């Protein structure tokens, strides 16, 4: 049996000049309960998805038909489950992926018909779905448009959320164990990756280490080591703006029955039939994400705390347990420095223990509050205009490095190092960052699109010059020199060309124009700021799965509050 | 002795031939402790496929109470995920026979009988510092 | 002959298979020997691993010597036994080229470089190391050369037996 559509319709006016559609509802019943016949139905003329939606359309209006499917579905998927498992076919057939697009297309697997026993069957057989064949799947999913990502989106959404309201769950019944969910969200995943592919780059260095370096060279592990637990379904495809936006996944029923104390554990020790929802982190809510990093970096004080006490037991050693500061309150930047670079040097895994800063003076426990009141005394010294080293936008009440700040180097480090500490040990802070910051953070440099937050009076013109229908070589005769004016009154003129203020500004040369007028504004002329800032949150942040769980834009969120 | 940077040998039985004695006959410093090393501690140092580690052109083995410490806290400091043997094979796309995992407290490599004992009796292997680790039956 | 250790510019060196010392085993291999036991006729893989990679036409070459230091004056040839294999050439690896020496004719089997995390050339080894006539026990040196001229040098002893699980267990519980 490979139907067609002329089968379909054969069989369809066969039915109606009886009167009687029995033999499309036993067609259909027989034939879309088999695996083996819809990989071989519905070829092109290797799958007319199109002409799927069309027999759909023509096929869907009456209530037998689509009952018949239904249950034509139930039958389908646990025999498919126990075939991508117990078995292989996708290897053996890469046409196996058709049986996964001609059923979704179905226009009730979003509906609430579909969602007792159809979908989580279909999900679960789904679920299990090779990593090539879900690449192949996500790529096919991202051509869509907006709405069908929106479907695809709800079709999963609504299993999830029906499944987390009609199952209770206590601390003794997880969501890890229901496989309705944990399919459901392993299915949604596809349809994320899907937004992502379907919707400029820094340049890294790490730091090095003391004692555990000799071991690096001891087993030949000496060259480059890796980092990181990110996704399998990456690197088999491509950071970018999405088609539908990232907070549509975040699943909020199920993130109000989560257990991120349970969950942490299957996430950084993997049981088996225990999924751990940070394997799929785009459904994780604001505080539980916040949760699972508070978690992690608790977990990395108490591992420094075990080391130290190893170092008192064999070695004799008297080692701090916390990265115990000592801050004149006069002067915070010129004593939290001193400090952070005797530790950075001899122990750079000291500033991954508990933060205690203490002021001279003055006795006081630290129960956290002290800490906090460093806190704020370094954004408010950091961030003030005497020391030169951030320019407060207050058209938008935002700070942006300052591209004539010089030999502050050590104390840019110093600003990144307070942010990465502040991620680590939860404290909340007032800075006043633009987005760009926090992409050029996480390894993304900043583009003209981007321009909007930190310097907007600056990209509304560099924007009315882009889309200025009249000729610009002879109306504003810009040159590629361009002209900014310092705060001390001295003339600032950059270079970007060799023949910059030689060459004359055309209709076509305006394009790049920006998007190097915009590299030097925002990736140029804080160069060494940067670097220097860059580095000093990295030098805390490198061991945190920051750059996995948490995206760029809820990165504020989490120091800022 | 050995000062040239990419002239010297790397293993023991390289040092053993170019300094035209044998396993039998070296003395050998700690690199960490810069004490002599005993003839098991050699003889495990062979075994378990250490490289030697040379600071200011000398020659630098490391005896069994440095190698377990120092292990011991890069186990604390840089752990990542344990992850299962049939995982690692699904996920590799290769054999655990075809992969290199040390032991975790003496950093022998593993044979595969001693793989297959992990994976017989549902043990995990732990990404350390981005290397992976199990544990041999020495140490279990 | 010379085998002495050339980490060279780019750092190379070899890695192998910890293959375990199973009965049915047919190549393994000793870091405290520094021997890869072998069987006639079977997989041999040693891995290669560069610090930075070397231009390409790069060499890889295999040299067969003897480890004693009477017997390094003489080639290793064939055994007279087996003389699709070339009567003359001993490691076979499985556009390879042959070479031949002029004065002392020794058989270097020369292998373009490929970078892969390490480049497993696989080898295999055609007489016994009991051979009648050819090796008649006697060790051998594998040098490894990446030369393009040297890049870049290693070796190791190897043994080609009846059975590499027995005797690698007994030649290191007779070191230990
Ligand atoms: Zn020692
Ligand atoms: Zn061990
Ligand atoms: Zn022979």
């Amino acid at each position: 049996t490979y139907l067609t559509e002329e089968k379909v319709y054969e069989i369809l006016e066969l039915c109606r000049e009886r009167e009687d559609y029995s033999p499309l509802i036993r067609v259909i019943g027989r034939v879309f309960s088999s695996a083996e016949a819809l990989v071989q139905s519905f070829r092109k003329v290797s799958v007319d998805i199109d002409a799927i939606r069309r027999v759909y359309t023509r096929l869907l209006s009456n209530e037998k038909i689509e009952t018949a499917f239904l249950n034509a579905l139930v039958y389908l998927s646990p025999n498919v489950e126990c075939d991508l498992t117990y078995h292989n076919v996708y290897s053996r057939d890469p046409n196996y992926l058709n049986l996964f697009i001609i059923v979704m297309e179905n226009r009730n697997l979003h509906s609430p018909e579909y969602l007792e026993m159809a979908l989580p069957l279909f999900c679960k057989a789904m679920s299990k779905l090779p990593l090539a064949a879900q690449g192949k799947l996500i790529r096919l999913w991202s051509k869509y448009n907006a709405d069908q990502i929106r479907r695809m989106m709800e079709t999963f959404q609504q299993l999830i959320t029906y499944k987390v309201i009609s199952n209770e769950f206590n601390s003794r019944n997880l969501v890890n164990d229901d496989d309705a969910i944990v399919a459901a969200s392993k299915c949604l995943k596809m349809v994320y990756y899907a937004n992502v592919v379907g919707g400029e780059e820094d340049d890294e260095e790490p730091i090095p280490e003391s004692s555990e370096l000799t071991l690096q060279e001891l087993l030949g592990e000496e060259r480059r080591n890796k980092k990181g637990p990110r996704v399998d379904p990456l690197e088999t495809e491509l950071c970018r703006k999405p088609l539908i936006p990232f907070e549509e996944f975040i699943n909020e029923p199920l993130n109000e029955v989560l257990e991120m104390d349970k969950d942490y554990t299957f996430f950084k020790v993997e049981t088996e039939n225990k999924f751990s929802f940070m394997t799929c982190p785009f459904i994780l809510n604001a505080v539980t994400k916040n949760l699972g990093l508070y978690y992690d970096n608790r977990i990395r004080m108490y591992s420094e705390r075990r080391i130290t006490v190893l170092y008192s037991l064999v070695q004799g050693q008297q080692l701090n347990p916390y990265l115990r500061l000592k801050v004149r309150r006069d002067h915070i930047i010129d004593d939290a420095l001193v400090r952070l670079e005797m530790i950075a040097m001899e122990n750079p895994a000291d500033l991954k223990k508990q933060l205690y800063v203490e002021f001279e003076g003055e006795q006081g426990v630290d129960e956290g509050g002290v800490s906090k009141e460093f806190f704020q005394l370094v954004v408010e010294e950091i961030f003030n205009p005497d020391i030169g080293m951030f320019t407060y936008d207050e058209s938008t009440k935002l700070f942006w490095f300052n591209p004539s700040s010089f030999e502050t180097e050590g104390q840019f480090t110093l600003i990144g190092i307070v942010l990465g500490l502040a991620i680590y040990n939860n404290c909340i802070l007032d800075v006043h960052f633009p987005m760009v910051v926090y992409r050029k953070l996480m390894g993304k440099k900043g583009t003209f699109r981007d321009l909007g937050d930190s310097h907007p009076v600056l990209y509304q013109s560099l924007k009315d010059l882009l889309e200025y229908e009249g000729n610009v070589e002879d109306d504003m005769m810009i040159t590629f020199q361009i002209s900014q004016t310092d705060l001390f009154g001295n003339p600032m003129m950059y270079d970007l060309k060799e023949n910059g203020d030689k060459i004359p500004i055309t209709n076509e040369n305006r394009k790049e124009f920006v998007n190097l007028y915009s590299d030097y504004i925002l990736n140029k002329s804080v160069e060494k700021q940067f670097k220097a800032f860059r580095r000093g949150f990295h030098m805390v942040t490198n061991e945190s799965p920051l750059k996995y769980l948490f995206r760029p834009e809820e990165i504020e969120l989490l120091i800022c509050g | 002795m050995f000062q040239d940077p990419q002239e010297r040998p790397r293993k023991l039985p390289q040092l053993c031939t170019e300094l035209q004695t044998t396993i039998h006959d070296i003395i050998l410093e700690c690199v960490y402790c810069k004490q002599q090393l005993l003839r098991r501690e050699v003889y495990d140092f062979a075994f378990r496929d250490l490289c030697i580690v040379y600071r200011d052109g000398n020659p630098y083995a490391v005896c069994d109470k440095c190698l377990k410490f120092y292990s011991k806290i890069s186990e604390y400091r840089h752990y990542s995920y344990s992850l299962y043997g049939t995982t690692l094979e699904q996920q590799y796309n290769k054999p655990l026979s075809d992969l290199l995992i040390r032991c975790i407290n003496c950093q022998k490599p593993l044979s595969p009988e001693e793989k297959q004992r992990h994976l017989d009796k549902k043990q995990r292997f732990h990404n350390i510092r981005g290397r992976w680790t199990g544990r041999c039956m020495s140490c279990s | 002959p010379s085998q002495k250790t050339y980490q060279g510019s780019y750092g190379f060196r070899l890695g192998f298979l910890h293959s375990g010392t199973a009965k049915s085993v047919t190549c393994t291999y000793s870091p405290a020997l520094n021997k890869m036991f072998c069987q006639l006729a079977k997989t041999c893989p040693v891995q290669l691993w560069v610090d930075s990679t070397p231009p390409p036409g790069t060499r890889v070459r295999a040299m067969a010597i003897y480890k004693q230091s009477q017997h390094m004056t003489e080639v290793v040839r064939r055994c007279p036994h087996h003389e699709l294999a070339p009567p003359q050439h001993l490691i076979r690896v499985e556009r390879v080229e042959y070479l031949d020496d002029r004065n002392t004719f020794r058989h270097s089997v020369v292998v373009p470089y490929e970078p892969p995390d390490c480049t497993t050339i696989h080898y295999n080894y055609m007489c016994n190391s009991s051979c009648m006539g050819g090796m008649n026990r006697r060790p051998i040196l594998t040098i490894i050369t990446l030369e393009d001229n040297l890049l870049g040098r290693n070796s190791f002893e190897v043994r080609v037996c009846a059975c590499p699980g027995r005797d690698r267990r007994t030649e290191e519980e007779n070191l230990r």
